[PDB]
């Protein structure tokens, strides 16, 4: 509406599309340390073999 | 398609209109335009004799 509550409504959930997709998108940046920690202990033969 | 009705679906036509505060009950009745009206849980008046 003309409201600027509405307009504030609205605010608060494009924040928070600011603060999901950079969470997401941060995410695989902080999921190819996971992976390569896997890929790394996948092929890690333990050491005293 | 609005602005056609901006200009000819918002005035300059009656062929039945009344309006309000034409027909003479609006000195019984306070008109007021307080857009946000669906948002309250309450509304208030105190009154002090």
């Amino acid at each position: 509406d003309g409201t600027g509550i509405s307009l504030h409504r609205q605010l608060r959930a494009i924040q928070q599309l600011a603060r999901n997709v950079q969470a997401v998108l941060g995410a695989f940046e902080r999921g190819t340390a996971d992976q390569m920690l896997h890929v790394l202990l996948e092929k890690a033969p333990p050491l005293a073999l | 398609d609005v602005e056609f009705d901006a200009l000819l679906g918002s005035y300059c036509n009656t062929l039945s209109l009344v309006r309000f505060l034409e027909l003479g009950l609006s000195v019984a009745c306070v008109c007021t335009k307080f857009p946000e009206l669906a948002y309250m849980n309450e509304g208030r008046v105190q009154f002090e004799v």
